[PDB]
């Protein structure tokens, strides 16, 4: 028979402090062991927990993964989410000859942000670069940040930094375009901001 | 510290019909030693596994997918015929013994493909200084470096304060964005910020470098286009402080 290794859901978003469960499932039970795995981008693979065929848990740290092999199921428990957790997390199988890696959980653990304070920044242009750059920061992370409705304005997702020595995280997204019809007061139109977000005058 | 499981190149640009041979190293003492390509469409897939220097399992890739395995545990693959769908990150992973030890991975060599080496850019890197506005009104001061036009995404964006590597108050997007979303050649754009105290931000002794490494061609590759050879380079750019 043909192993088929599932993950559901493909892609997670929680706040920081939730529990989460990733599931894995298998449709051929005849395993020599059940393997879960983070992927970081730009990274390889790092072993979280091996579950071999006769054992039916593991736990390392925050972590603890079920295995009901007759069942064709293994559940990853994660638990008190932290942002370090956010990563591509795969199940993977050992058969008798082959190996299979399900698709992952993309699973994006959100901080909380005490004291929101959103606005929109103009940077200053560089000397050496020809484009207008603005900064869409100290938002919540319920704001979701869109694409623009123009094709040659570019705009990345929702960041966070750490600023360790002071206690203080902070999301941010950059709009950026060397089109001359473009203003930060107009960048981020098509996404839906806070209503309270501050504008600087130019 | 001890070596993890190493893997040589880390990067390479080939052509169709070009071939490679990767290396990997496993962790001392593992023996099994196995390969896997992750592509965005298909994820990961094996392709073989070696121990004492012969092949114990394989996957379903095609003949032109070899490998070996030296008495060392070393281990090589080789990719001949290159198509434009061998763009991966070919993984190694060495373990203890695959049936009941952790796989542990290398960081991969990553393989792109590309009909053309006048497909091939260096970034151009700028640093875009902080808001006034910023400064007033959050006593913090947030800088913005773009890594834009580059093509293939083999690169690395690191910050640098006064000589030293920073990884506190930065961000660097996780995937770059495509310039032109719809064409498989298109080039690509990545952005950072590094944010820090308006006060640290105000001393102009203070130094601020946005470093990108680009992995390019080899000096084995012919050019003849008029532009600079787009060889592996460091683009970089800076700021310093300023009082007011």
């Amino acid at each position: 028979m043909k192993q088929e290794v599932t993950q559901i859901p493909a892609a997670l978003s929680v706040p920081e402090g939730e529990n989460l469960v990733l599931n894995c499932s298998f449709t051929d039970s005849a395993i020599y062991n059940l393997q879960w795995f983070r992927q970081d981008p730009g990274k390889g693979l790092t072993s979280l927990l091996l579950i071999q065929s006769s054992q039916r848990e593991q736990t390392s740290g925050r972590l603890n993964a079920s295995l009901d092999k007759s069942s064709g199921r293994s559940t990853l428990y994660i638990a008190a989410s932290q942002p370090g957790d956010s990563a591509t997390y795969l199940c993977a199988v050992t058969n008798f000859n082959k190996f299979y890696f399900g698709s992952g959980t993309k699973l994006n653990v959100k901080p909380n942000i005490q004291n929101p304070d959103p606005a929109v920044y103009q940077l200053r242009d560089s000397k050496s670069s020809d484009k207008s750059v603005c900064l869409f920061t100290d938002f919540d992370s319920q704001t979701n940040v869109s694409q623009s409705k123009d094709s040659d304005v570019y705009i990345t997702d929702k960041c966070v930094l750490d600023m360790r020595s002071m206690d203080f995280k902070s999301n941010s997204a950059v709009a950026w375009s060397n089109k001359s019809d473009f203003a930060c007061a107009n960048a981020f139109n098509n996404s839906i901001i806070p209503e309270d977000t501050f504008f600087p005058s130019p | 510290m001890k070596a993890g499981v190493t893997q040589t190149p880390r990067y390479l640009i080939k052509t169709r019909g070009q071939q490679v041979t990767l290396s990997c190293s496993p962790i001392s003492g593992h023996r099994s030693v196995s390969w896997y390509q992750q592509t965005p469409g298909q994820g990961l897939q094996f392709l073989f596994e070696y121990f004492s220097e012969t092949q114990r399992n394989k996957g379903n890739f095609p003949g032109r997918f070899s490998g070996r395995q030296f008495s060392n545990s070393r281990s090589e693959m080789n990719v001949s015929t290159l198509e434009l769908g061998d763009s991966a990150l070919y993984l190694c992973a060495s373990s203890f013994d695959s049936g009941n030890s952790p796989l542990h991975f290398g960081n991969g060599t990553r393989l792109t493909v590309t009909e053309d080496l006048n497909k091939v850019f260096p970034p151009e890197v700028a640093v875009f200084e902080p808001s006034e506005a910023e400064i007033s009104h959050t006593q913090k001061a947030t800088l913005v470096c773009l890594a834009t036009g580059f093509f293939p995404d083999h690169v690395e964006l690191s910050w640098w304060v006064n000589g030293k590597e920073v990884h506190s108050g930065v961000c660097t997007d996780p995937q770059p964005l495509k310039e032109q979303p719809a064409l498989n050649d298109s080039r690509y754009s990545l952005s950072s910020r590094l944010r820090v105290s308006a006060t640290f931000w105000q001393n102009p002794r203070n130094h601020f470098r946005c470093q990108v490494q680009f992995y390019g061609l080899s000096e084995n590759d012919e050019w003849t286009q008029d532009r600079a050879k787009p060889v592996t380079q460091i683009v970089s750019a800076e700021a310093w402080g300023r009082a007011d």
